[PDB]
């Protein structure tokens, strides 16, 4: 039955990854402790949580975390990109070979990242960001410890981003297109959770892709909107034009601001190794790089929206 | 399926992350070589003064720290013992330097030397208890 | 002339050769942590009795450093000031301890507690300097 | 004329070391200071001369030392080889390949090997280890200086055997003969000496290349008559062959023994890494282990030196 197991894992690609979640939740949920005595739980739940409140310290149970839940990950994408995203790309007519897998990849990025934005807006409601503040970033910066839903915030994107760079360097089909600009985005996107995760840089780190998860939100759906020929989407591409405009520049550039003025007048700004806190002048261009790099590949890409606008303004 | 160009990827991220941390942990654990400079003062024929001056985070026990290693590490006792004193500074609060050049007096000031001259740091270390090594 | 093999071949050499003179420094300069165990013995709320025990290569220095390192990073002092005292036995010569397990009294002895309990450590540490920190 | 100079250098080979190291013996001894303070002296001279008396320090001017006289041994080899053992190649009458190849490399061997041998049993003699003395390796052990002619006798092997491992590795020509068992016996030469030097077993080092140095005199020698036929060439061997079973294999077995027994019972025995002191029951192994490595390769050439003697025997 090993060699049916495998024909039927080489017909679908989610069997394999299902297999080893629902194995490592069952074994767990089998009745014992289900608290922070067990390996399970540290490659299950969010660990640390520092005494019996809303607060979550850092370790190796976090990457524990991370790493399973990119196997998680890897399911979620197979499971919903075959079973439902097929079936909503033959079930309405569409005839091509380009046109149907980038509707397929267009679709899901819908779907996990219209996911990951409203997430990230809660997230950033209960707290006292609303609304994109700039000095609770830097008011209590050390922030050793991370609420609840702000923690697995941060490490489901780690998840998930990891998940997307790894299958991106495990080719397994589909060779070039794009991937200059895909890899660029993917390096950046891990090496910035990672730094602003383990450096304590954290709700510096929330707006940042709340912006970013509910642009792309926005662009995805115009894409799919153009695939699916409908009319109604040069509505949705102006929308997402000014959606744009608005937060991946607005809102970044305010940031960046932020950074440059608020990192130093808010909060801690002598360095202390002992403490554990490197918000200082040594940091400032860490943060600010990285910010810029975003940055410029935001700009890169308006300049194509608008270079793909005007063309087809007058076209 | 280029499965060992993930597998080398990924090590190295994993050793990327591992450096950094090992990074975090270090420098917490023996900050007073970043914060805390040693100032040596010369005196008669073996015998020095020990202490340290840096910013806010060169608080008492960097300063403790970093005079006990210059004391341990600059003295041989298998060629000759040596012998020392530690004198505290009981009017200033722990965290008490400022940020700029005027900081003033020290938490700590040791006095330690050769047991050819163990009457100097006698002298020099009034009333204070005199550790031997 | 295949230079480049020679090279990683001369560059690796050096890179031993360098790994290993750090090996001979490091495990001079803070040898305590391979001669030297330190003994924590608790104690009331808050205050611990430090001391270590070694061969012959663990001398009174090698107490002192082991002594004054479990007490600066096992008391955070940022979140409370805590409060040691350190007592030496004033008869028993630098070097002596035996290569066998009936070692005795050690050279060092050291009382560290937070400043909730600094009157236990008063009472403890009889009439020896009290070090803040 | 650097055309005309890289002609001449490669109508040669000595042209470009005998300039560096002239250039550099000149620049030195230019008037001004031939002592510590001067960047030429750790190049040209030991260094770390303890006070004023005949003890001598360790440091990184002992590596600018061994490979300034690698530069050097260079020119010795080039020059001799050429200008001096091709005439003794063809003003007697020698006529093949190979044959003229090997009697080139066989006197060569003889002379550096001639010159290495008395030199060692002379630092040998004005000591307290005379004879292969297996307690005087032992009795103070920690040796942190060492005399003028040891020192310099323990970084001219460095320097000579490096040079010849490094033209090992550069293959400029003549690609595979007899490489494996010379490769492991340059790389465990290196090894040795830098072990020896580095871990203070010093005073333990003298007595083995002494037997390999007298050895190799008489090996080479042996196979010089060889080439150049002469009927003495079997008494050589004879002589040869008595020699090698006392020095390298009594000789050395003797100083196994005396790593075994005396390694524990002569001197100190007590770990101490303030002190510096490696001699323990953690460096035994080691150091067993190399001298075996040692006995092993002189073991497979004894094989061979037999084979060889009873086939010529019944030949
Ligand atoms: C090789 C790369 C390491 C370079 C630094 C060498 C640190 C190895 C241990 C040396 C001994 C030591 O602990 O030094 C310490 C210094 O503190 C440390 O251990 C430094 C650890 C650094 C580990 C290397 C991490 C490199 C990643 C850097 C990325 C961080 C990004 C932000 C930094 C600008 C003090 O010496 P001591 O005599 O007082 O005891
Ligand atoms: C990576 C390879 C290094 C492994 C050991 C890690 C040493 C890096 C610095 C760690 C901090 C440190 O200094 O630890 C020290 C331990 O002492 C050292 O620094 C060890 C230095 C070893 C350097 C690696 C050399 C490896 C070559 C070994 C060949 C030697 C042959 C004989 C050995 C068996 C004590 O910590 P502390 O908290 O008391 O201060
Ligand atoms: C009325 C609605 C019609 C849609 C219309 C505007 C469409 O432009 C055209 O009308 C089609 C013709 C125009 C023409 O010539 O007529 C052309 O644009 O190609 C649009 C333009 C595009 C250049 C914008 C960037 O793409 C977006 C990538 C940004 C970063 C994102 O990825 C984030 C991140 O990575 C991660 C997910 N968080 O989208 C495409 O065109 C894409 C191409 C794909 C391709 O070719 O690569 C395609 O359409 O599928
Ligand atoms: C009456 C005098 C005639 C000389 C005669 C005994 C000669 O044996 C023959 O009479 C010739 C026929 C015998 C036959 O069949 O009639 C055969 O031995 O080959 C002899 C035997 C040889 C097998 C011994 C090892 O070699 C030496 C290498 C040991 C380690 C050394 O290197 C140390 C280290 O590296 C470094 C330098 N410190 O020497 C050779 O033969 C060598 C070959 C070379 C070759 O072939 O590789 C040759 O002669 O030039
Ligand atoms: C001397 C002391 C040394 C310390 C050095 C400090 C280094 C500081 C690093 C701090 C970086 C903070 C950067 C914020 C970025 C957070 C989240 C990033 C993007 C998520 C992007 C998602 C978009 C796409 C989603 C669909
Ligand atoms: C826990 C403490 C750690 C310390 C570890 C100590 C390592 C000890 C290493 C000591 C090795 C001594 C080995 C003697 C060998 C000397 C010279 C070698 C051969 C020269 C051969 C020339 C033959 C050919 C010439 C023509």
């Amino acid at each position: 039955i090993w060699f049916s197991f495998r024909e039927i894992s080489y017909r679908h690609a989610w069997i394999a990854p299902l297999m080893i979640l629902i194995a490592v939740y069952s074994a767990y949920f089998t009745s014992g402790n289900t608290t922070k005595t067990n390996v399970l739980h540290r490659f299950v739940a969010v660990s640390y949580q520092i005494g019996d409140t809303n607060a979550y310290g850092k370790g190796i149970n976090d990457l524990c975390f991370v790493f399973y839940y990119m196997i998680f990950f890897t399911f979620l994408r197979e499971f919903l990109m075959d079973v439902v995203i097929r079936p909503f790309a033959i079930r309405l007519h569409v005839t091509s070979k380009h046109r149907i897998k980038r509707i397929m990849e267009q679709m899901y990025a819908i779907f996990y990242t219209g996911v990951s934005g409203p997430f990230g807006i809660y997230c950033m409601y209960h707290s006292d960001l609303w609304f994109f503040n700039t000095k609770a970033m830097y008011r209590t910066y050390p922030d050793f410890t991370n609420p609840f839903l702000f923690k697995v915030f941060y490490l489901g994107q780690a998840a998930f981003w990891a998940q997307q760079a790894c299958i991106l360097v495990l080719q397994l089909e589909k060779p070039r297109k794009d991937h200059n600009e895909l890899t660029f985005h993917h390096i950046v996107t891990l090496l910035l959770i990672w730094s602003s995760y383990v450096f304590h840089f954290t709700k510096m780190g929330l707006p940042i892709y709340i912006t970013m998860d509910v642009s792309d939100f926005l662009l995805s759906f115009s894409k799919t909107l153009n695939y699916l020929d409908s009319g109604l989407a040069f509505f949705s591409f102006a929308i997402f034009v000014v959606a744009w405009i608005y937060l991946r520049h607005y809102i970044n550039l305010k940031i960046l601001w932020s950074v440059l003025t608020q990192f130093r007048t808010e909060g801690n700004y002598v360095l202390n190794f002992a403490t554990q806190q490197y918000k200082c002048w040594i940091s400032l261009p860490i943060v600010f790089v990285l910010i810029g790099a975003l940055q410029l590949v935001n700009l890169y890409w308006l300049f194509l929206i608008f270079r793909v606008l005007y063309r087809i303004l007058w076209r | 399926p280029k499965i060992f160009n993930l597998f080398r990827v990924c090590f190295i991220s994993l050793l990327l992350i591992a450096a950094v941390e090992y990074f975090k942990y270090g420098t917490r654990i023996n900050y007073e070589w970043f914060h805390c400079t040693p100032i040596k003062e010369p005196q008669s024929g073996s015998v020095i003064k020990l202490w340290a001056r840096g910013g806010p985070s060169c608080d008492k026990r960097g300063e403790y720290k970093t005079i006990v290693k210059r004391i341990t590490r600059d003295y041989e006792p298998n060629d000759e013992h040596l012998s020392f004193c530690i004198i505290e500074n009981d009017n200033v609060p722990p965290v008490h330097y400022p940020i700029h050049e005027d900081k003033g007096e020290p938490g700590y000031v040791a006095y330690v030397g050769y047991d050819t001259d163990s009457e100097l740091v006698q002298e020099l270390c009034a009333d204070s208890t005199i550790y031997h090594m």
